């Protein structure tokens, strides 16, 4: 869900989230809406691996 | 400053409170942002997570 640059990202996420909760029942069976990260395409800081 | 997220669950061991909302209540919202610190009390009837 793309916005008019500059808004706060805060704003719409609390803005798409009335429209996710009653769009929530009509997911199928075990299915659930994931918002995304507090996060950008940066966010991405330490990576590693075990 | 906090808040309060409190789901009754009559007749459930402490236990059974745990896994069925404790715990995907709290796990699940760690990912919130703004989120210094996450607490959860299962007690046999009720689910306080603050």
């Amino acid at each position: 869900v793309i916005f008019e640059d500059g808004t706060d990202p805060y704003w719409a996420r609390s803005r798409v989230l009335e429209y996710l909760n009653q769009v929530q029942g009509k997911l199928p069976a075990g299915v659930s809406a994931e918002l995304g990260p507090d996060a950008t395409g940066v966010g991405w800081i330490y990576e590693y691996a075990l | 400053v906090q808040v309060i997220i409190k789901t009754s669950y009559p007749g459930q061991a402490p236990q059974i409170v745990e896994n069925q909302v404790t715990y995907p209540l709290t796990t699940t919202m760690l990912s919130v942002p703004g989120a210094k610190t996450v607490r959860g009390f299962s007690q046999f009837g009720d689910s306080y997570v603050y």
